[PDB]
């Protein structure tokens, strides 16, 4: 009873005393899938659970290496050698026994490489969409944005809400995508519409924001503002170290952008893994796919 | 300027033509700032497509003069947003004679 | 876990001193969820030395909020499982848990042998390191800690947490304010020790009170107030529900309960005897700051 | 307002008569704007000690009527009033203050 309680109690204390319209229910059972066990997984863990967040499936194909836990929060020295996933499980476990935590070893098949097992990642991306329409939001907490791609699109197709978190060396990105229904940019709509080691303090301020934008964004939207009990639910949070600044900021989907894209969508939606294996190995498919294509070509006969 | 070579009979005429032959494109006269010192732009008439955004209208003028890495382009004296489409500015911040006037300086 | 540390330096910051990081002492006051997410900040900046100060034991709630404990610890007192945590993280630390309760201003004299004894304690563990980092959850625990820091010329760093906003901001030395001289300078949630603060916030704070440590460290350019890593603010503060931080700077207060000169040299002069009567007497401190003359001078212009 | 009901050659009288009889104060004028909706307090003239802060000026107003701009420039709340004296104080001697 305590078990439960404790954390639940905590919570309840803060809602009744100073938000009292705060739904707690709604983060306590959202399900949620980190895409990486990493610096931003362990950090992103550790507050999903302490806002109550039951259920928490982690995603990584990494091994802890004798460097990570001084930066990884879920990890201790013996641990060394051990796969991350089912770890980072086991040890949000310690911390909290009634957690449905688990770890799922698998590798994200990443977008400009020629498959290495055309078999087993195909079965890796049947696993990757199973996971993703099993959850309600989905952490994309991946280094590469190579392996940003394909978790994108799944989660786009599955209409799930996806929360990218990004670091710079002193710099942080923070974005939720857009959804289907005036649409919002997703982490891939950027630089094709503006074409051209970190500092500790960077992951642990990217994990708190990007769980602090969840929590808001769950709440119900106040009518005629977008905000909720909680406050803003900007699309875009970019933070930077060195002048301890933090910007909001907000993009429209861009109806070329290689990810979201209507037409990958369309071709996503007509082939599944017959397209996606094309794309992976082809990414220069997928720009004539989403029409970026013609637009570089635009490019060119306007600047040469 | 553009606008001081040419005067308004000729300008709208030649826009009114671009309308004919390029339905899909936005006439873009792109000129430097009288003021900031960036290498002046050697052509100043573009036919953009209408779905080009702001940001790659910046990178062609950033190869247009070889301009190594800042660039900021203006239309009517504000700085337009990076994710907007020239369709989109061209409606709001057209010019009479037909035609999109933006400026750009470092 | 150095040579994430060692590639920073000459293929990112050649000029960033990784040495005066790595030799600096650090004390945490208060081993909460403050304390717990400094601590791993501290050591992923490659911090050898660090001791944790706490007169508390873990709580059920604790381990989800304090990133040192685990459910198996609950009813362990704080300070040394705090410093084995971190130990088994890195087994290479000079990481150690002292058992203290820092006297609180405002309150009788529970025990004042003992305390006397905690005053001391706290006085010598303050003048051992070099950066004290003040992360107890209430006004009440911070006086004490400021004046022994400051009269040791020690640099503090403070790190306070509302419902949804922080404050972090480094002391002034004998110059800037201290964590008292707003308050008495400008006549709701934060650092109250009844406020339930939104996860996040302790993580946020936590991260940019350590950089504006690692930053502070470095060597200033001349003619600014910046280093290799950027500025060197006085306060930061943080907001949630706008997602913005605001910095601020604010000169010391004549007469701060905390920082004042006579604050200082009533200490200098009298010692424990001054310390004990401050504690049980909150209004003499204000009497020998000369905020009591300024709070009648306030009352007969209303 | 104040100027207009004392001529200059009175104002700067008391100003200097201030400054002999109470040399710890600091004479401050105080009246709220035209924009302004707030109450107008109660008085006008105070004579603020040397080590006052804006901060601790802005309670005794918001006492005394249930921002504090002054030329356009609202000083930091930690600024002293005699040290806004020394930058902004009228040729009379006065400190004029808006709200
Ligand atoms: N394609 C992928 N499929 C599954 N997991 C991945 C994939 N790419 C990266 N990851 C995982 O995402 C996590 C990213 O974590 P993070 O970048 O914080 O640390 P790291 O890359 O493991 O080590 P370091 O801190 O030295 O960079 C890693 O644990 C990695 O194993
Ligand atoms: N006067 C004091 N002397 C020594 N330690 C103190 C004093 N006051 C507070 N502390 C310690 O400082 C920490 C404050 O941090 P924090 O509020 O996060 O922890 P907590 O109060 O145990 O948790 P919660 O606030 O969630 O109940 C606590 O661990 C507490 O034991
Ligand atoms: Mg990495
Ligand atoms: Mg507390
Ligand atoms: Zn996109
Ligand atoms: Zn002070």
């Amino acid at each position: 009873k305590i078990a439960d309680q404790s954390v639940d109690l905590n919570l309840k204390l803060m809602k009744w005393r100073i938000l009292p319209d705060l739904n707690l229910d709604i983060i306590k059972n959202t399900k949620v899938l980190l895409l990486g066990a990493g610096t931003l997984g362990c950090y992103v863990s550790r507050a999903l659970i302490a806002w109550g967040v039951r259920k928490i499936t982690f995603v990584d194909n990494g091994t802890v290496s004798y460097s990570n836990p001084v930066r990884q929060a879920l990890y201790n020295f013996e641990d060394c050698g051990k796969p991350k996933a089912e770890l980072a499980a086991a040890s949000l476990k310690r911390i909290f026994p009634l957690m449905d935590a688990t770890g799922v070893k698998l590798s994200i098949p990443m977008i400009g490489h020629k498959l290495v097992n055309e078999e087993a990642q195909h079965k890796d991306f049947d696993r990757l969409r199973a996971l993703i329409k099993e959850h309600d939001i989905i952490f994309l907490l991946v280094d590469s944005r190579e392996s940003r791609w394909l978790p994108s699109l799944l989660s786009n197709i599955e209409n799930k809400t996806v929360i990218n978190a990004a670091l710079g060396f002193d710099s942080y990105l923070v974005m939720r995508h857009g959804n289907r229904d005036k649409q919002l940019g997703c982490y891939f709509c950027h630089d094709v519409v503006a074409p051209t080691v970190t500092r500790p303090g960077v992951a642990m301020m990217a994990s708190s924001l990007a769980v602090e934008l969840m929590t808001s964004l769950l709440q119900t939207k106040y009518s005629g503002s977008e905000t909720t009990v909680l406050g803003d639910i900007p699309h875009q949070i970019r933070g930077f170290l060195h002048n301890f600044s933090i910007l909001k900021l907000e993009t429209p989907a861009y109806e070329h952008c290689p990810a979201c894209s209507p037409k990958v969508i369309e071709a996503f939606t007509d082939l599944g893994w017959e397209f996606v294996k094309k794309a992976l190995e082809h990414p220069l498919y997928l720009e004539e796919i989403s029409g970026l294509s013609v637009i570089k070509q635009e490019v060119e006969r306007l600047g040469n | 300027t553009f606008k001081s070579e040419y005067p308004f009979e000729k300008r709208k005429a030649e826009s009114e033509r671009i309308a004919d032959r390029f339905p899909n494109r936005i006439p873009v006269i792109c000129e430097k700032a009288e003021k900031s010192d960036i290498p002046e732009i050697d052509k100043r008439k573009y036919l953009v497509p209408a779905d080009l955004t702001v940001g790659q209208f910046v990178y062609v003028i950033r190869k247009r003069i070889m301009l190594p890495p800042a660039i900021f382009i203006f239309v009517n004296d504000t700085l337009p947003p990076t994710a907007a489409l020239m369709s989109a500015i061209y409606q709001e911040h057209k010019d009479k004679d037909g035609f999109l006037y933006v400026t750009y300086s470092g």
